[PDB]
DNA sequence: GCATCAGAGCCCTAAA
DNA sequence: TATAATGGGAGTCTGATGC
RNA sequence: GGGG
């Protein structure tokens, strides 16, 4: 239940843009505004003032950065018209995006953490090492 | 536009939506060159808009365009993309698959937790490519093409082919699924034990996770093909390696019914 | 382990509890036609009386089993968790109990029979209203639940 | 054997004809057997009278006639024809401008005929028209949910015969009328009717704030003509309010007895509710040039008095079965007929305004295509016209009595809520509370109760016996629900001495509410318990002991019982199993008294008293819709003396005239080594040995040979590159010989088709050159046996073009049909069920020596797990077993009616008599009590089952009276440590059989656009791995298994081709490529003018079409 | 399910939705309250 | 249950890393015809035919068993990927 | 809003 | 009007053939055979030609035509692809 | 190269024309007698590609030695028939029409 | 406030 | 290719969000 | 329309 509730709280609404491009009332992910605000506090400019925002799972799901995720959920035309106007780029972070493309999902054996792991037997590891340990 | 079995033609609704558009565009070009009054050109122009509208999203604005003598709205580009039947939720987030089958499930008390009863006739189809290679390696047939010809007629199937199939499935697992797949244990991996007979045999302990009875439930079988898929099934998805609920952490595969009763 | 009809054991206490419920019920009726209690109050008191009589007969069913028949099949299956629960066993050996009207409000008259004794066509029909309402509720719920799950999956998948 | 019947209830009337809801409805609609002048205005007749005369010339309707069917029923089924009669109508053309009269009888096409049993034959297949429940037309008053003190009056007409009307009283105080979702003040419509302020004040006024609130001065400032024009502008924004145009619109919507039809039932309900009398079925009239009100003012009058609180005004319950009526076959068909007739009328008027206004007869003026199409459309494509359920005779009997709330003029699933699905108190005696579908359709599809009949108005009526004083007469009154609510109705089992009520307190109902009442207060009494339940439910013995949810499953599953070659009637019946067979019409009976002249497998000839020799042919091994065999067997012998109505032949699933849905088997209720687990069932191989649960099934195969642009398909024995071994069982012409065993892959009908420009490739040309053999002109298109099918060829039908009597659809030279039969022995995976809702699949077949057996050596047939009983609460099956035990030794079958049945003492008496036969035999044969019988008795006396301190015979008898016996394990020889319930149970083999369901696919057909595998076993489909299945693989983190599912095992074309090639070569499967359905998505988004770009990390486009789509 | 630290790569969100959704069937506020939340 | 499945989960920080190592190793074995195996003739997984005992064809079984011995080395960024492929095809032909 | 009616 | 366009004169012959059958069926009380129409059409017409003409006049059917009344399953879903190997 | 991203954007009329292999000038589909596609119609092989693999319409060039050639007589490219799934056409409107998604 | 829109569980069978 | 002909016919309930 |  906490994982889900966390996604419900994923977004925030701008109260004051400070020295940024954001607009008052613009809604955005809490992550993106924190990243921006640390670039402002490191540039010495007034940070964006924001307020916590709570949305139900449907609204939250439709607001995700991934338009392949949102358009396959629901409100397909709406999701797709706003994405195309914006020139949106899907970074293929989540699962649905990769499923749609028939890609290898970024979980389980597909996670970048375990994906590149190599196996070699000692009888082959030592063989390769000797030829290269010289000029 | 395809010829079906009977020599009849079957065609997509988009062709009719385009045809309406093309007619109206062509007529509009003609009305312009001939200098029609503004009332006529306007009528044609608004009709052109409606024709474009039906092509892209039919029914969105105004009366849905229908084929004559049917009330069925033609299926426009928007209808194709969206909805339960749309491109996304039908062909993209889910698909029909090869190397799969289904049959009625039956209890198999004698099975070990990692096993299932798999009908031999089902196994011959699901593993058919594997079986052909093996039928060449020993020799039941001169080559792969001849081996397939032998399985086509059921009376041409000799008994050595069944031994060949036993060799093929050695150490491999199959996936069992029972719908609805409510949580991840709606799919589990099992080592198949070939059985005579038309029924899939399910281990008693897994019935709870699948919500299976023997009142006529059926299950689907899938064959993970690659070494990677087979490894995933045997390690991550094997019934015996998932004994505890991912939800509560409590035992999922546990005594019930007769087992509890006897003890 | 088997189940025969004699394995659903009507406790002797049932006849008594029914006698207790009827003398109690008559006293509440006197307070209506004599104007001591309202129509709302009379119905509310009847439901309370019969709920408690139901509970009483349940404890009697399980006490009679534990003391005098601890290996009885129904008792064994229910107690071990092999099958059955108290309310189902209560319907076999006890009374069926209060049933619901087509609306949602409960009938004042309960079903006094048990499945072992057998119901009366009128009892059977009265009971049918609730069965159907349960079936329709479940059917309309699996869709609401199903939809819910898809929303949760769509919001957490990444 | 003996048939012992229980029960004290004397049923004053028999069950009505069970298919009468069908037969009587359609006969009434067609009136074919009525001489035209004597036809009442109903059905077809009423439709003609409604459509004619056709005004401009005047075309008038005289009379219709129905011809005889061109082909008999058997012939229609054979040839894929509709069983139907030619319809003709005599019409006279009159010229209003002249005097001319031309008369002719025009052919309107065919109308489908109902067979004797209430079904139809539409294109060769048997169909049923399901009755439809809906809201009765009339005038209703419901409380307004918004304002807890105001009400809405709703005027509802017959479906598609008018708008719904709402009379809400708005917050401003004026009474508003809602029509076609538009609202205005009702006063305006009142003024159009010719009403003046005086009439409304004088008529109503009594209600202080309500009557004055309807009065609006601006509306009165205009004569009835101005108000009519004023209203029309409020309804059609843009149509000029021409006085004749406005009249036309309002007349057609309100006063026209053609565009607005209250029912005949609507007329009665309206007259009865408002206390007025209607001159017709319309809300108003056009009389003496203006409109004269009929309904509107009485409906307004009732609403105000109710809003106040005047005695005699109540709200209407819209789910009450007095306000809900049935639309039967006749009414449904007649509605479509009226529609088709009106379309033809459009054609008449359009043809009477063109091509010379004189040189036209009625025959050229009429095009029957609109009428034929409406009727053909109803029977083929309507939602109420269904493929017959004829798995067994009861299937179709039940099908005809089903009631649907969906279809054209009713609810949807996406649109139906709890109130309609509920069991209403008025369903009592009318609609079965049990028989409904599980799932989304619960409560929408129901079944007519056994004693119910639909009256002429369409309300379901149920019988009751009159009670005068305390004496119960035999006069039975069929009541609607509305009329039933007036009286105090005693229960059917209330004690009687003679004709007198013998109890001081009786159990009765007043308006469905159960009430205890003295015999002085008893107005009527139920005819029988059977009247509360459907026909299927009435077939369940000991129903009073079964929880309703399981009894539901019991009912529905009898519908699914497969006819068995050894089929038997249950040893415990309810007494309805005779009537079901007789009304089903599967069984054959003697017309008059007589003597049996001849008895054959194919026929029975009877010589009656009349002297006439009547020959009854028997339907032998005919294939039903579901492929179960309908086959009739002769039950009499040559020379047998028969009376009127005696049995001649048994139908399917009938034994000596009693319904036989299954077999009677010896069952033991006990766990058995987990083969019993979770409803699985263990059976003895003895069942297959003696051919119990064996059923015949026939599958139909068909193939067409057609003309192609490449040349003719030919059905031939000459098929390229096939050995004579493969062709062995084919005749001279290429058809498999009758009486051959065909197995999957075998050729049924040989056929060749001409090769496309695919005219063999140069690779193939060179190969063919090597073997001296030229590539043939034709390719092998032969029909073969599908995987998992096959049997014995029992019949072949060949229909060519150019043979007498036959012409096929255009282009088709010849059609061959092959009927293949199979004897299906019971096997593992087949599904069994009893009448109480116990159902399970056969998981194990043990050899007879492993089966539990009685001490005297008798092995049991079935082992059912007791764990299925307690949560399910169906104990009737238990009592069924006990009484079944008694009958096994006593050699008897019983009739225990529902709710008036065999009770425990009575069953115990029978059980005692049985023990003497089960045991006394042994003591006389010179054998004493067994050692193991003592051991079990020891354990049983510890269980409180037997009385301690009695002889073994006395204790075994105590156990036998509880229906328990000593049981020996055939494996060990040791006893089961406790006494076990054993007896005879009635169990059916249902239509769900593994042979039909087992399916597997490696590769196969793919879809055109998506390139994904097709679905379903018949297409050799792949399984759907759907959204939720993908989720499971995601939660497991099985990335490569999931990717395989999304690519190589589906629409990745390069991948699926490459993976197959690797497996047959022994290599591992390659890494997948892009799924073709993603490419479809991309191209479909481009068709929507959206640019979808796959990009790399450098944000440069990646071309997934590999150069193919770029110029 | 393993009664031990979760492995990196486990698709936890999906498991969360399945764990919450699966009981939905057997819920008699009730399921409406859950959807409201 | 897979033999010594508990011990295999012991060897890895993440269960999915076990599966990757097993899967890749099984592919190595199939491509090179098992002649790079670290098992000894008595450790070879066997398969009982009608003829009799033969080598277990299932490479994933082999790989898990090989892994249990300890003779396999697993990790990230050990050897350039292509160079490994050439040295193995040199040591164990195809 | 109705294309026939508009043209009329 | 036709997805498969037909020459205007051919549409006229087809329409003529329709009218004729409607006459023939109205006097005969049943559907005419190909031979009865060929007679009614005059010289040049045999039953073979009536049949070939009706084959030509057949309009295609929608791939999206629903099988059943539920929204699931389309006629196009039952059509295998014979082109791609 | 490997796919890391999917961009979606509005399409200019130039680009829609940049996609198109031809203008569909006729509502025709296929010829009623020959059943082959009608020239300039919705199925035309000159626009969307050949019906048969590496074979032009009239059949002057029937095999892969020519791949990329456009037959002078019939005008059809010799390539894989799969391209009839890929190549877009276009219709040149006489007067502009609004895209209903961006309106409604 | 009130209208307009887009949502409303999964797999399978057979009939068209 | 020429009497004249000039305006159409037809039919559930949820919650969220922009006038 | 049936099955889970
Ligand atoms: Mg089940
Ligand atoms: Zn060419």
């Amino acid at each position: 239940i906490e994982i889900v509730v966390r996604q419900m709280m994923k977004y925030v609404e701008v109260t004051d843009p400070g020295d940024s491009r954001l607009l008052e009332g613009q809604v955005l992910e809490k992550w993106d505004v924190e990243a921006l605000n640390e670039r402002l506090i490191a540039e010495g400019k007034t940070p964006v003032a924001w307020k916590p925002l709570l949305m139900g799972v449907t609204k939250s799901a439709l607001s995700t950065k991934s338009w392949l995720s949102a358009a396959s959920f629901q409100n397909t035309t709406h999701v797709l018209t706003e994405a195309a106007i914006a020139g949106k780029k899907d970074e293929l972070i989540g699962l649905k995006e990769n499923v749609i493309l028939g890609r290898l999902i970024p979980a389980g054996t597909g996670s970048d953490f375990v994906r590149f792991t190599q196996v070699v037997d000692q009888k082959t590891l030592k063989a390769i090492e000797e030829a290269r340990k010289e000029a | 536009m395809v010829q079906v079995d009977g020599g009849r033609f079957a065609t997509s609704d988009l062709n009719d939506l385009y045809r309406r558009l093309i007619n109206r565009n062509n007529r509009l070009k003609k009305l312009l060159a001939q200098g029609a009054p503004e009332i006529i050109i306007r009528n044609e122009k608004r009709m052109l808009q409606e024709a474009v509208d039906a092509l892209l999203d039919n029914g969105r604005r105004g009366a849905p365009v229908t084929n004559p003598g049917s009330d069925r709205p033609l299926r426009s580009l928007t209808d194709i993309l969206s909805g339960k039947q749309g491109r996304f939720r039908q062909n993209l987030l889910g698909k029909r698959v090869d190397y799969s089958g289904r049959s009625v499930i039956v209890v198999g008390p004698q099975l070990k937790l990692h096993q299932c009863g798999l009908p031999k006739r089902m196994a011959l189809e699901l593993f058919k490519p594997f079986l052909l290679k093996k039928m060449e390696e020993k020799g039941i047939a001169p080559n792969v093409k001849a081996a397939r010809r032998m399985l086509e007629r059921q009376r041409d199937i000799k008994d050595e082919v069944w031994d060949a199939l036993e060799e093929v499935i050695h150490g491999k697992v199959v996936l069992l699924n029972r719908a609805p797949t409510l949580h991840r244990l709606g799919i589990q991996a099992f080592q198949p034990v070939l059985v005579e007979g038309q029924s899939i045999q399910l281990h008693p302990l897994v019935c709870e996770a699948f919500n299976a009875d023997f009142d006529g439930d059926q299950m689907a079988v899938h064959v993970p093909l690659s070494s990677f898929a087979q490894a995933e099934a045997r390690i991550q998805m094997l019934s015996a390696h998932n004994l505890l609920s991912p939800a509560s952490g409590e035992p999922l595969a546990k005594p019930s019914r007769d087992i509890i009763l006897g003890l | 382990i088997t189940i025969g009809i004699d394995d659903a054991v009507i406790p002797e206490e049932k006849k008594q509890y029914l006698e207790e419920a009827d003398r109690k019920l008559l006293q509440i009726e006197q307070a209506y036609e004599m104007g001591f209690l309202t129509d709302r109050e009379r119905y509310d008191q009847i439901l309370q009386l019969w709920t408690e009589t139901t509970e009483k007969v349940t404890q009697a069913v399980f006490k009679n089993f534990e003391e005098n028949y601890p290996f009885n099949p129904l008792y064994v299956m229910a107690q071990s968790g092999a099958r059955g629960n108290p309310q189902q066993i209560r319907q076999l050996c006890g009374l069926r109990g209060l049933m619901q009207k087509p609306s949602g409000e409960t009938f004042e008259v309960p079903v006094r029979s048990s499945f072992r004794e057998g119901l009366t066509v009128l009892e059977y029909f009265i009971s049918s209203h609730g069965a159907r309402k349960g079936g329709a509720d479940t059917a309309l719920r699996t869709a609401d639940s199903g939809y819910l799950t898809r929303k949760l999956v769509d919001v957490t998948h990444e | 054997m003996e048939i012992k019947r229980f029960g004290r209830i004397r049923e004053v009337i028999p069950l009505p004809p069970l298919t009468e809801i069908q037969v009587e409805s359609y006969r009434r609609a067609l009136q074919a057997d009525v001489p035209p002048e004597k036809r009442e205005n109903v059905g077809i007749q009423a439709a003609f009278r409604e459509t004619f005369p056709i005004e401009e010339l005047v075309l008038d309707f005289l009379e219709y006639r129905l011809g005889e069917p061109p082909f008999p029923q058997d012939e229609c089924r054979e040839k894929d024809l509709t069983y139907q009669a030619p319809l003709y109508a005599r019409l006279q053309l009159i010229h209003k401008d002249t005097g001319l009269i031309k008369e002719d009888e025009v052919f309107l096409g065919h109308i489908p005929l109902m067979t004797e049993d209430g079904s139809f034959i539409i294109n060769g297949a048997d169909r049923v028209i399901v009755s439809q429940i809906h809201r009765s037309p009339g005038v209703y008053f419901t409380p307004d949910p918004a304002r807890p003190g105001r009400y809405i009056a709703s005027i509802i007409p017959l479906p598609k015969r008018g708008p719904w009307i709402d009379l809400e009283v708005e917050p401003n105080g004026v009474v508003s009328m809602k029509v076609n979702k538009r609202k205005f003040p009702l006063v305006l419509l009142l003024r159009v009717l010719g009403y003046d302020q005086e009439t409304l004040a004088r008529e109503l006024g009594a209600y202080g704030e309500l009557v004055q609130g309807l009065m609006d001065e601006s509306v009165f400032a205009m004569r009835p003509e101005e108000a009519l024009i004023r209203l029309f502008t409020l309804l059609r924004p843009g149509d000029p309010p021409k006085r004749d145009k406005a009249v036309a619109y309002v007349y057609g919507l309100i006063a026209d007895p053609r565009r607005y039809d209250l029912g005949e039932a609507g007329r009665y309900k309206a007259e009865e509710k408002l206390g007025i009398r209607l001159s017709g079925r319309t809300l108003a009239r056009f009389e003496d040039g203006e409109f004269k009100d009929e309904v509107f003012l009485p409906t307004l009058r009732y609403l105000f008095a109710l809003t106040a609180g005047v005695p005699g005004h109540e709200v209407d319950d819209i789910d009450h079965l007095g306000n809900r009526r049935i639309r039967t076959v006749g009414e449904l068909m007649t509605d479509q007929f009226r529609v088709g007739l009106a379309r033809l009328a459009r054609g008449v008027r359009e043809r009477m305004l063109m091509g010379s206004e004189d040189s036209l007869t009625p025959a050229k003026l009429v095009n029957s295509r609109p009428l034929e199409a409406a009727i053909r459309e109803f029977f083929s494509r309507s939602q109420l016209s269904q493929f017959k359920d004829e798995t067994n005779p009861l299937s179709s009997l039940r099908h005809k009595r089903r009631i649907s709330a969906l279809g054209p003029g009713g609810l949807t699933r996406e649109r139906a809520g709890f109130d309609v699905r509920d069991v209403h108190r008025t369903h009592y005696g009318r609609i079965c509370p049990v028989e409904t579908p599980e799932g989304a359709n619960i409560g929408l599809i129901t079944s007519l109760a056994a004693y119910a009949r639909v009256d002429e108005l369409g309300f379901i009526r149920t019988p009751y016996r009159r009670v005068v004083g305390g004496v119960v007469t035999d006069e039975v009154v069929y009541m609607t629900a509305t009329e039933e609510d007036r009286y105090t109705i005693a229960q059917a089992n209330t004690p009687l001495e003679g004709n007198r009520i013998a109890a001081e307190r009786v159990v009765a109902r007043r308006k469905g509410e159960p009430v205890i009442v003295s015999p002085e207060e008893v107005e009527f009494m139920d005819v029988s318990p059977k009247q509360v339940f459907s026909v299927n439910t009435n077939l369940i013995p000991f129903l009073e002991h079964d929880d309703a949810n399981r009894a539901l499953m019991g009912s529905n599953m009898q519908t699914q019982a497969v006819p068995l070659i050894r089929a038997q009637a249950p040893v415990v019946m309810t007494g309805l199993e005779e009537r079901v067979v007789r009304d089903s019409l599967a069984a054959l009976y003697a017309e008059e008294d007589g003597e049996v002249a001849k008895v054959d497998g194919n026929r029975i000839v009877v010589r009656y008293e009349d002297g006439r020799l009547v020959e009854y042919p028997l339907r032998r091994f005919y294939r039903s819709n579901q492929g179960t065999a309908l086959d009739q067997r002769p039950r009499v012998v040559v020379g047998q003396r028969v009376r009127k109505g005696d049995l001649l032949a048994d139908g399917p699933a009938s034994e000596n005239g009693f319904l036989a849905l299954g077999q009677n088997v010896l069952v033991a209720i006990m766990p058995f080594d987990g083969y019993n687990f979770e409803d699985a069932i263990v059976i003895s191989e003895e069942l297959l040995k003696r051919d119990f649960y064996t059923s015949i099934h026939i599958e139909r195969y068909e193939i067409e040979a057609r003309d192609t642009k490449l040349g003719p398909e030919r059905i031939t024995r000459d098929i390229p590159h096939l050995s004579e071994a493969a062709l062995r069982d084919l005749d001279e012409e290429g058809v498999v010989r009758i009486g051959a065993e065909v197995k999957p892959g075998d050729i049924l009908v040989g056929r060749t088709s001409f090769k496309g420009e695919s005219e063999p490739t140069p690779e193939e040309r060179l190969l063919r050159s090597i073997f001296g053999e030229k590539a043939r002109d034709v390719k092998d298109t032969s029909l073969r046996v599908p995987p998992g099918e096959g049997g014995i060829v029992v019949r072949t039908v060949r229909l060519r073009r150019g043979d007498p009597g036959v012409e096929l659809k255009p282009g088709v030279r010849e059609v061959v049909r092959v009927y293949v039969a199979q004897k299906r022995k019971l096997q593992v995976g087949d599904k069994l069920a009893n009448r109480h809702g116990n159902k399970g699949v056969v998981a194990k077949i043990l050899p007879v020596e492993d089966m539990p057996h009685l001490p005297d050596g008798t092995p049991v047939d079935v082992i059912l797990n007791p764990l299925g009983v307690p949560s399910r609460m169906n104990l009737g099956q238990i009592l069924e077993t006990h009484l079944g035990l008694a009958g096994y030794f006593l050699g008897q079958r019983y009739i225990s009616p529902i709710f008036d049945g065999a009770k425990e003492p009575e069953i115990k008496e029978l059980l005692a008599q049985a023990f003497e036969v089960y045991f006394g035999k042994r003591k006389g044969e010179g054998f004493g009590v067994d050692k193991r019988e003592v051991e079990v008795l020891r354990r049983a006396e510890k269980l409180g089952l037997v009385t301690p301190g009695k002889t073994p015979e006395e204790q075994l008898k105590e156990l036998f009276l509880q229906g328990k016996v000593v049981l020996y394990d055939g494996r060990t020889g040791e006893p089961i440590e406790g006494p076990i319930v054993v007896g005879q149970m009635f169990i059916m083999k249902l239509y769900h059989m593994v042979e039909d369901k087992m399916h597997a696919r490696s590769t196969g057909p793919y879809s055109l656009i998506t390139q994904q595998p097709l679905g379903g076993k018949a297409q050799f489909g792949g399984q759907r791995f759907g959204e939720m299945e993908v989720w499971a693989l995601e939660a497991y983190g099985a990335a490569h298994t999931l990717q395989e599912m999304l690519t190589l095992k589906s629409d990745d074309i390069e991948g699926r081709n490459a993976a197959y090639e690797a497996i047959i070569k022994g290599e591992d499967v390659p890494e997948p490529s892009v799924p073709e359905s993603f490419r479809v998505l991309v191209k479909e988004l481009q068709a929507l003018a959206l640019d979808v770009q796959t990009l790399d990390e450098k944000d440069n486009p990646v071309d997934i079409f590999e150069g193919l789509a770029s110029k | 399910s393993m009664a031990r630290p979760v492995s990196i790569g486990e698709a936890v969100g999906i498991v969360a939705a399945q764990s919450i959704g699966e009981p939905g069937t057997q819920l008699t506020q009730g399921l409406p309250r859950v959807i409201e939340l | 249950a897979e033999p010594g499945i508990d011990k295999l989960f012991g060897m890895v920080d993440s269960k999915y890393r076990l599966t990757v190592v097993v899967a890749k190793r099984a592919q190595q074995l199939l491509r090179h015809g098992f002649k790079n195996t670290v098992l000894e003739p008595e450790e070879r997984p066997k398969m009982q035919t009608l003829e009799g005992l033969f080598d277990d064809p299932n490479a994933v079984t082999w790989a898990m068993k090989e892994l249990l011995t300890g003779r396999l080395v697993f990790g990230e960024n050990l050897v350039p990927e292509d160079r490994l492929q050439k040295e193995m095809e040199r040591l164990y032909p195809v | 809003s109705d294309p026939v009616r508009q043209y009329l | 009007a036709r997805t498969i366009r037909i020459p205007v004169h051919m549409v006229e012959t087809i329409n003529k053939l329709s009218r004729t059958a409607r006459q023939l069926q109205q006097e005969l009380g049943r559907e005419p055979t190909y031979e009865e129409i060929a007679e009614a059409m005059g010289p040049g017409w045999d039953a073979k030609r009536v049949e070939e003409t009706l084959k030509i006049a057949q309009e295609p059917v929608s791939l999206e035509t629903p099988i059943g009344d539920e929204k699931d399953s389309f006629y196009g879903d039952f059509i295998p692809d014979e082109h791609l190997p | 190269k490997e796919v890391r991203k999917v961009r979606i954007a509005l399409a200019s009329p130039e680009k829609i024309r940049s996609w198109s292999y031809g203008e569909v000038e006729k509502p025709e589909t296929i010829n009623y007698r020959t059943l082959k596609p009608e020239r300039d119609g919705l199925f035309d092989e000159r626009i969307f590609g050949p019906i048969k693999d590496y074979e032009c319409a009239c059949g002057k060039y029937k095999r892969q030695r020519f791949e990329g050639k456009v037959c002078e007589r019939c005008g059809v490219e010799v390539t894989k028939s799969i391209v009839r799934r890929y190549r877009m056409g276009h219709i040149e409107l006489a007067t502009p029409a609004a895209h209903i998604w961006f309106v409604k």
